RNA sequence: GGACGCCCUGCGGCCGCUCAAAAGACCUGAACCCGGCCGGCCGCCGGCCCGCCGGCCCCGUCUCGAAACACGGACCGAGGAG
RNA sequence: GCGCGUGGGCCCCUCCUGGUAAGCAGGACGGGCGAGGCGGGACGAUCCGGACGCCGGGCCAGGGUGCGCCGCCGGGGCCCG
RNA sequence: GCAGAGGCCCCGGGGGCGAAGGCGGCGCGCAGGCCCCGCCGGACCGGCCUCUGGUGCAGAUCUCGGCAGCAGUAGCCGCUAC
């Protein structure tokens, strides 16, 4: 329920990388794309253009997926698998996936508690019954 | 397997590997080996020696059965021969229970010498022998008897 | 049209390779009858490789 | 590969590949064509059933110096041999 | 920025393990190399990158050759990274200890029959990780037909043959042919 | 397909793209026309079958029905063999006609969890495949081997469980989505037939036994591999550069007069 | 496959009804585009409470060299080429 | 060993041929751009510096330091830029 | 990352106690991308391992379908007329 103490995260880029003229086109989507053009602004990189993907931009190993509560994410689907993702695990935390039904939730989150595996979305889905 | 493809990886490239100032276009050295005396004479001359001409007497059918002529060397003879009978022939020796091998009934007609036969005698039996395989198994004690 | 600008970087990238020993010490255009005498020294007491 | 050292190649250009009669024969039919043999084979047999399917072939050398030493199955027994054992051809 | 690029003169690659998937092999090279970490013997160090080469740079060594090599000494235990294979010409065959990563059937009967044991590599490991009494052999690499394609067939000094059927004599003659 | 139509490039000068288009100018004939011909369309003449030679073929076979023996293969498969007695599960059951005398038999071997795993794991697919005569997907169970038993209509309504007889083995079979470990419930005269149907192969010879990771191991820690171990040089202290000038103890180190 | 009542000169509207749902001429109902109501003064990138300072030419493409008074490109969706 | 692109190049030096001469036409040592971000030279693909992971300090090249627009004063000489 | 195929998902994977899909909002990842939440929707859908390919689009005077601004614009000026 609390995760142990580890280091600052530090993240090296707080804004996602945009693609080249994203702004200008809906056709254009904001997903990466590596700038490409014999005549680009972007590939050459000059000064006012947007930032480029760089592995340089790697989180620390220690804190890289590890999610801002301070435990990782296992995703867990059924109460089998969250015995197994719990055994011998005082790094991670179970998010229930979304598929999971309500009535399901119910047997994951009692068993977590049992369990001592932190679930991120306890709250999620929660309305009495049908 | 395409998924594993070098062309699947190259996608998002634009020209896909071909390159900018010469692009890929359709056959522009030829279709073909054309040009082999013109304009690709650098390689049909570096890789290809004898491949413009004619050199030989032609033959306007060939029989290939006649110009068949398989030849076994002096070293397999004795491997021919099953191991079993082989192995107790070696220490016996004897010139009346010499080994008689037929090499044409093993499949070959010629015996050429490119080894040693063991001492023991040994008589061979086939269409033609080569004269240093002649001499071989004579000195071995073999008789290079013909076959019919 | 014609240039040979670059050519020496070119050359000079992984360049300046040495002919190889083979080449230093061959038996290619020496004079035969030299080659010949050489055979048959060469031929006899410990070099001899003839059987 | 683009030129350097490749042999030339000796297949002969696809003709027919457009228009024209199939100049490409499928074998995905070779599994059926075995069940359909044997089944007209099934057949037959029950057709004639004392009598064996295949009649008696003569050995005959194979022909050439390249297989004059073994012996295959030929069309038919010769007359001599017939009159040797002592049967008429009929 | 540095200049790198003067006295140094780039990265060359080897294989550092086998590609094989054959496990036993890849079992065989962890066990040579985890030896050679420790006890830093030359004969282990090139036991394992022999176990790392391809087919191409691992030729076959057959039971004849073997006889020639240890002629000197029986006592000398023979390895072979590549399979060993008969000899039908070699009508006798020595008493030998060899350790061969594979042995064909044949071969292995008749080294068994003369006496001598067939040894693996696994057998190895357990008796001489070191190699006391050990002698490495290597089949000749250029025995494949492709080694002796390679090159410019038709430079004057070429001594490789023409890639194919060729047939024509504008070359095939001499070089004053052409 | 899309050269059914009648389409020629209209030409250059009319402001339209150069791609053939019909009488009323409908774009058509080109991968990126509707009703276009596909840029290289499907032939039947693809290699759809791969050779493999027999030898492969036989040695694949064989290490198939050997990773059944092992223990934890089976289990590392997902088959649920925690009751089962011995593997191989060699079972003598006579001629059997019937579902219910078959499920006592595995109930009785230790193999009904495994056929309850299979029942009980029956669902509709999960894409185009269940409109193409392929609705609905059950776990793999126990493959029993029959000879001269008539086992095989007992057995083959039992949920996830297969037959093969000892004549023909199948690899796609003995190894379901190619990974090997299959419960086998061998009748007995298939266990007293497999020394017999594995030498009618003409000569082939079964490919001799290799080693193991744990018998690299044993052998690893054998005394003689030990004792040939030379421990290393000890190794060399890195320890990142402080200013030596500024502090007493530290120029010591390097200037201890001083 | 639309109970009723209310009105409407009338159209049609309004309620609601049936049904799990209007799913109402039809499953889901995206983008473009547009109308109300509300909220701002505004392209992008960075710092900051957030409207100020600083930096930013329009891509693709041939090309020695493109922001080019070179060429193609209104916009969006689907299809589109080792 | 096995391939790929490329086989239209252009500039800055320095020596050139040639033309009356050019952002001209051909040559060559090197470097540069091509395919090299960044700072400066007001502006300039090539000039002067510097040749690039993501960053936080410090140092400081080249060029500058009235104000735009970051940053300077002191001394000697000269003066219708 | 896509779409199929063979397996697995320890009482036999997730689903009317709400699937796929859509719309906004977090979170993780250098990024390709993923995950979860809320809402709509209304029956299917996956993760890993092995396999397959008709497998990823800003362009091609691209194809087809939708549709914007121009724009309540140009115009509705033949045949004498109500």
């Amino acid at each position: 329920i609390h995760p142990l103490p580890h280091k600052i995260i530090i993240k090296k880029r707080k804004n996602k990388f945009i693609r080249f003229q994203s702004e200008r086109f809906v056709r254009v989507k904001p997903s990466w794309r590596k700038p490409r053009g014999i005549d680009s602004p972007m590939r050459h990189q000059y000064r006012g253009q947007r930032p480029m993907v760089s592995i340089g931009y790697g989180s620390d190993k220690e804190t890289r997926f590890m999610l801002p509560c301070g435990f990782f994410k296992h995703r867990i689907s059924t109460v089998h698998e969250l015995k197994t993702l719990f055994m011998n695990n005082k790094t991670h935390a179970a998010q229930i996936a979304h598929g999971v039904s309500a009535r399901s939730r119910k047997q994951i989150l009692e068993e977590a508690k049992k369990m001592g595996v932190r679930v991120l979305n306890a709250d999620a889905k929660l309305r009495k019954e049908e | 397997p395409t998924r594993i493809r070098k062309s699947r990886k190259r996608r998002g490239h634009r020209q896909m590997g071909y390159g900018r100032v010469g692009g890929h276009r359709k056959h522009p050295s030829g279709r073909g080996k054309a040009g082999g005396l013109q304009h690709k004479r650098t390689s049909f001359d570096k890789y290809h020696p004898g491949y413009f001409g004619k050199l030989g007497m032609r033959n306007y059918h060939v029989r290939r059965n006649i110009e068949y002529n398989p030849t076994i060397n002096i070293d397999k003879i004795w491997s021919l021969i099953p191991e079993e009978q082989r192995d107790g022939f070696l220490q016996r020796k004897s010139t009346t229970e010499a080994p008689v091998v037929d090499v044409t009934r093993f499949g070959f007609f010629k015996v050429l010498g490119r080894g040693s036969l063991p001492q023991c005698p040994i008589i061979i039996k086939a269409r033609y022998f080569s004269s240093d395989a002649e001499k071989k198994l004579r000195e071995v004690g073999g008789v290079p008897l013909l076959v019919p | 049209n014609h240039t040979s600008k670059n050519q020496n970087r070119k050359d000079h990238r992984n360049g300046i390779k040495k002919p190889k020993k083979s080449a230093y010490t061959s038996h290619k255009g020496m004079c035969p009858k030299y080659l010949r005498n050489l055979r048959r020294s060469r031929a006899n007491d410990p070099r001899q490789s003839l059987r | 590969a683009m030129g350097r050292n490749v042999a030339f190649s000796n297949m002969r250009r696809y003709k027919c590949t457009n228009k024209g009669p199939n100049l490409i024969k499928n074998w995905f039919n070779q599994p059926a064509r075995k069940i359909r043999r044997r089944q007209t084979r099934l057949q037959k047999a029950k057709a004639i059933f004392p009598c064996p399917l295949q009649k008696l072939r003569p050995s005959v050398t194979r022909c050439s110096q390249k297989f004059n030493l073994t012996q295959r199955i030929g069309r038919g027994f010769t007359l001599r041999e017939l009159q040797g054992v002592g049967l008429s051809a009929g | 920025g540095i200049d790198l690029k003067t006295g140094i003169k780039k990265r060359k690659v080897e294989r550092k393990e086998p590609k094989s998937p054959n496990p036993y092999i890849r079992l065989l090279h962890n066990a040579f190399k985890v030896v050679y970490e420790n006890t830093g013997e030359d004969f282990t160090k090139v036991l394992t990158k022999r176990l790392c080469l391809s087919k191409t740079n691992r030729p076959v060594l057959s039971v004849s050759r073997l006889a020639h090599l240890m002629h000197k000494r029986e006592d000398k235990i023979a390895v072979v990274a590549s399979t060993v294979t008969n000899d039908e010409r070699l009508v006798t065959i020595p008493r030998m200890t060899i350790c061969a990563l594979k042995f064909s059937a044949t071969a292995r009967s008749r080294i068994e029959k003369a006496g001598g044991r067939c040894m693996s590599f696994d057998e190895l490991l357990a008796e001489k990780p070191t190699g006391d009494n050990c002698v490495l052999l290597q089949g000749r690499r250029s025995c494949r037909a492709v080694c002796k394609k390679f090159g410019s067939p038709g430079r004057p000094n070429s001594h490789v043959k023409p890639k194919g059927e060729h047939k024509g004599r504008r070359g095939a003659r001499g070089r004053h042919s052409w | 397909a899309g050269v059914q139509c009648t389409a020629h490039s209209w030409g250059p000068g009319r402001a339209v793209a150069r791609l053939p288009r019909k009488h009323g100018g409908i774009g058509a004939y080109a991968n990126f026309a509707r009703g276009g011909h596909m840029a290289h369309p499907t032939t039947v003449i693809r290699r759809w079958c791969r050779k493999v030679n027999l030898n492969q073929r036989r040695y694949a076979v064989a290490s198939a029905l050997a990773a059944s023996a092992n223990a934890a293969l089976v289990e590392a498969r997902g088959h649920r063999i925690a009751d089962v007695p011995s593997i191989p599960l060699v079972v003598d059951t006579d001629n059997v006609t019937k579902t219910k005398d078959a499920l006592a038999i595995i109930k009785a071997v230790g193999v009904l969890r495994d056929v309850e795993r299979c029942k009980d794991s029956r669902h509709i697919r999960a894409g185009r495949g269940k409109m193409r005569n392929r609705r609905y997907i059950t776990r793999k169970g126990p493959l029993v081997i029959y000879n001269t038993e008539d086992v095989a209509r007992g057995f083959r309504n039992l949920p996830g469980v297969d037959l093969c007889h000892v004549s023909s083995i199948r690899l796609l079979e003995l190894a379901p989505g190619s990974h090997p470990g299959r419960l086998i419930l061998w009748t007995k005269s298939a266990f007293a037939s497999l020394d017999d149907v594995y030498a009618a192969k003409q000569n082939y010879t079964l490919p001799r036994s290799c080693i193991t990771q744990t018998d690299i191991e044993r052998i690893l820690q054998s005394d003689a591999v030990q004792k040939t171990f030379v421990p290393k040089r000890d190794p060399l202290v890195i320890e990142r550069k402080v200013d030596p000038f500024s502090s007493k103890e530290a120029l010591a180190r390097l200037d201890p007069s001083g």
